[PDB]
RNA sequence: GCUCGCCGGAAGACCAAGGGUUCCUGUCCAACGUUAAUCGGGGCAGGGUGAGUCGACCCCUAAGGCGAGGCCGAAAGGCGUAGUCGAUGGGAAACAGGUUAAUAUUCCUGUACUUGGUGUUACUGCGAAGGGGGGACGGAGAAGGCUAUGUUGGCCGGGCG
């Protein structure tokens, strides 16, 4: 960070999420400001506070991106389905640079029209055609600005752009709720025993996540090399350090977009009793929701991690460099081995993740205390810390 | 050690020997699986055992 | 189909345990390392958000 | 058999493709055990320490290869590999 | 990969022996290979040999060896009794199918068998280093009954070029 190279990337990201938080306050019609500021006090539907985390306080206060970049991810999965079932997209996806980036531009162009459609869904069902029109216009202007803004953070900014968009979007929604808690902390209105029990549980859960990350699962690999220069004499044991979750950053945001999609389509109408059947089903006070949610998390984590690594490329690499897993045949069998093993790991990873998601709600149902601490946002925050500290160390090895 | 062990009775010493042997087994078991980062422990236990035995003998020898 | 899904999940649970045996047991030193590292990073992000939004909400 | 002797009998769990295949297909573990250990002693040790019920024990003795470290010719040590078959209900612990 | 040619009572499949990792996979090409080598029975690294029924061990002896005492001999030693060793011989029991890059009558699937130990139940005179039977034995010849096996026909799949 003391190097201007990464420092300007970070001061690009900071500014990007600062105009994210500038666009987060801009009213949907021309000036509805006070009217909306009344409607965002939730005369109905408290859980909409979750919808204000990913949008940077859009459903909290009056913005141009209402769901934020959540439409994009809802497209990012859709095309990713269409790439699988439809062969014609499966050919363009394997096509290298322009072929993969044309699919990403079709994901961007499906995204913007999905923001049009969801602005149609809101401004038809929930709020009310002049208001409807100003709604659709401000919402597509915001989703477009933010989509550009998050493809700029991937390039001239730090790390992955969309990741940091959502991560800092939820990170920047916290301070008022805790400001009120620490103002009531010099009084004692809400007892300090429950709040310090949750204060120690956030910290010990994050600690357990990062302790399960501390001790790894390492596959011992061996190198036998003596260089022909008669100098280097080498028998080397190198661990391949498998982590319980492989970049658990993105499938978290993905799974969250797939939670909030039926909550957008079903709950904005309410005149549909089936839609409200499933959006009440999908309210996270119920075991049914957590079942559908579990299947979602495991499917998206398995699919995404299976996407990331190519165990045949990794094994062939290991073979090229003159490395072997002792006792296992180089080539295909190393592939099958590391793949089966990585599967057996990542499944456990997505499992303990679905548990960090589910448990806080049963804890809040049993206990008197009733969104940031509900298990989704706790996890995404643990992942902001993990992501930033892994990306800092990767370039601290460089610097 | 070895002063501390001389202050123990014979029964206690046998129990001690069993404990040491169990630690030895577990240790080389972890070492074979490549799960043992600290190798030095082996030499520590293996030697401690000897100590115990040398005591047992000397107590049954006098 | 459901009994084969059952036996499959039982096999995947055997795999689970197999990967639990390679899981490292409690250590208090790495506990304090993790603890203080994450406490520090969280304190940094919190001081950023507070230094900004405290003076922003105040105005 | 005395528990002192048992503890010195099992050297190490063996890894390989064939070991893997064995463990998955036949519910069988493969151990590297003492040169002088017997099918009896091995059965006893695995039933004692890993708290599992054993069906049957097969054994073989691998002869050592002949290797050269910096032109010096050594001859590696023979060792006894034991295939151990657990009862089908038994589950596999690694400790 | 497609043609062509050779062996086929062997230039084929499998054992004992003698060797001892040459077996299998990866990788390497200096040396080794009567040439080249990207290949190897070469270098380097990792694997691989699973038995109550196969063999050895074991019980029993042949030739022959050793041999308590013993006889004989300058000394060393030589011979030999009781004994005890010695297979190339006698002595209990497993087959078909599946499977590995590499083992399988050894693993697995199925269906068996043997000899001991212990327990129940019924019946009952048991007991050796001794006694008797058996084990237990040549050459040639013949032809009667068979199977291994093969050919035709029937059947079944496929083919009308
Ligand atoms: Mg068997
Ligand atoms: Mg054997
Ligand atoms: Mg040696
Ligand atoms: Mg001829
Ligand atoms: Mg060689
Ligand atoms: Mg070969
Ligand atoms: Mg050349
Ligand atoms: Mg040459
Ligand atoms: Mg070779
Ligand atoms: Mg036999
Ligand atoms: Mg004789
Ligand atoms: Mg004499
Ligand atoms: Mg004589
Ligand atoms: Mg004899
Ligand atoms: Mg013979
Ligand atoms: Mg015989
Ligand atoms: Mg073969
Ligand atoms: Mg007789
Ligand atoms: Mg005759
Ligand atoms: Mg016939």
């Amino acid at each position: 960070g003391g190097l201007g190279e990464l420092k300007r990337r970070l001061l690009f990201v900071i500014g990007a999420l600062i105009v994210f938080r500038i666009g987060s306050f801009i009213p949907i019609p021309g000036i509805d400001a006070a009217v909306l500021a009344k409607l965002l006090e939730q005369q109905r539907g408290t859980i909409i506070e979750m919808f204000n985390m990913f949008s940077g306080g859009a459903l909290s206060r009056a913005s141009i991106f209402a769901l934020g970049i959540m439409p994009y991810i809802s497209a990012s999965i859709i095309i990713q389905l269409l790439t699988v079932v439809h062969p014609t997209l499966a050919e363009i996806k394997k096509e290298g640079e322009s072929g993969r980036r044309k699919i990403s531009q079709y994901t961007r162009y499906g995204t913007l029209v999905l923001a049009i459609f969801q602005s149609i869904g809101i401004a038809t069902g929930l709020p009310n055609f002049a208001f409807y029109f100003t709604a659709v216009v401000s919402l597509v202007t915001g989703t477009m600005f933010l989509m550009w803004l998050g493809e700029q953070i991937t390039e001239r900014g730090i790390g992955n752009g969309i990741s940091i968009i959502i991560f800092a979007g939820i990170v920047a929604g916290l301070p008022p709720a805790i400001a009120h808690t620490i103002e009531q902390a010099r009084q004692g209105d809400l007892h300090f025993l429950v709040l310090l029990l949750v204060a120690v549980l956030v910290f010990a859960v994050t600690f357990f996540v990062v302790f399960v990350e501390r001790g790894q699962r390492r596959i011992v690999v061996n190198y036998a090399k003596r260089q022909q220069g008669r100098r280097v004499y080498a028998a080397q044991s190198t661990h391949l350090p498998l982590k319980v979750n492989m970049a658990g950053v993105i499938p978290a945001i993905f799974a969250s977009s797939i939670i909030l999609f039926p909550a957008t389509i079903a709950s904005w109408f309410g005149g549909w009793n089936w839609l409200t059947t499933i959006s009440l089903y999908l309210q996270p006070g119920q075991p049914l929701y957590v079942l559908l949610y579990a299947s979602a998390i495991i499917f998206f984590c398995f699919f995404y991690t299976a996407l990331v690594f190519n165990p045949r490329e990794t094994a062939d690499n290991l073979k090229k460099s003159g490395a072997f897993v002792p006792g296992i045949r180089p080539g295909e069998q190393t592939a099958k081995y590391i793949d089966k093993v990585m599967t057996r790991l990542t499944l456990v990873g997505a499992l303990y993740i679905t548990f960090i998601c589910l448990i806080p709600e049963f804890m809040r149902d049993a206990m008197k205390v009733p969104f940031y601490f509900g298990g989704t946002s706790l996890l995404i925050v643990v992942v902001v810390i993990m992501d930033f500290m892994a990306q800092v160390q990767t370039l601290m090895m460089s610097s | 050690k070895a002063k501390e062990l001389r202050e123990k009775s014979v029964e206690e010493l046998n129990t001690e020997l069993l404990n040491l042997l169990r630690e030895q087994f577990n240790l080389r078991m972890q070492a074979a699986s490549g799960q043992l980062q600290q190798s030095h422990l082996l030499k520590q236990v293996r030697r401690d055992v000897a100590r115990v035995k040398t005591l047992l003998n000397e107590k049954a020898g006098a | 189909l459901l009994t084969t899904k059952g036996k499959a999940t039982v096999a995947f649970a055997r795999e689970a345990r197999t990967e639990v045996r390679k899981v490292i047991w409690p250590t208090r030193q790495e506990t304090l390392h993790t603890t203080l590292i994450v406490a520090a990073v969280t304190a940094v992000m919190s001081l950023i958000l507070w230094g900004l939004d405290g003076i922003l909400v105040r105005l | 058999i005395r528990e002192e002797r048992l503890l010195k009998v099992l050297r190490a769990p063996h890894v390989s493709e064939k070991a893997s295949t064995a463990m998955e297909k036949s519910n069988t573990i493969v151990l590297k055990v003492a040169k002088d250990a017997t099918k009896a002693e091995i059965k006893a040790a695995v039933q004692k320490l890993f708290e599992v019920e054993v069906e049957v024990v097969n054994t073989l003795v691998v002869k050592g290869k002949v290797k050269r470290h910096g032109q010096r010719i050594g001859r590696r040590s023979d060792w006894k590999k034991a295939y151990v078959t657990l009862k089908e209900g038994q589950n596999l612990d690694f400790v």
